[PDB]
């Protein structure tokens, strides 16, 4: 079931600052009080 | 011409050459992760101390 939606509001994509997000745990190894 | 179809059909026959006989190739990729393992061998388990 495919329905075409033509009620879009056309606008160029906006941009913002990522700041310091997106950081995740690189591995499943526990570490504590270290700089890795 | 100028456009050949990649698909080709094998002609394996019981009286083909030694190298021409079909061979079943099964490859298993072994991967070790820091996550707990779920595929272990037949070795038993003892009591902790």
């Amino acid at each position: 079931q495919c329905v075409n939606l033509t009620t879009r509001t056309q606008l160029p994509p906006a941009y913002t600052n990522s700041f310091t997000r997106g950081v995740y745990y690189p591995d499943k190894v526990f570490r504590s009080s270290v700089l890795h | 011409f100028n456009c050949y179809f990649p698909l080709r059909s094998y002609s394996f026959r019981p009286t083909y050459g030694v190298g021409h006989q079909p061979y079943r190739v099964v490859v298993l990729s072994f991967e070790l992760l820091h996550a707990p393992a779920t595929v272990c061998g037949p070795k038993k388990s003892t009591n902790l101390v």
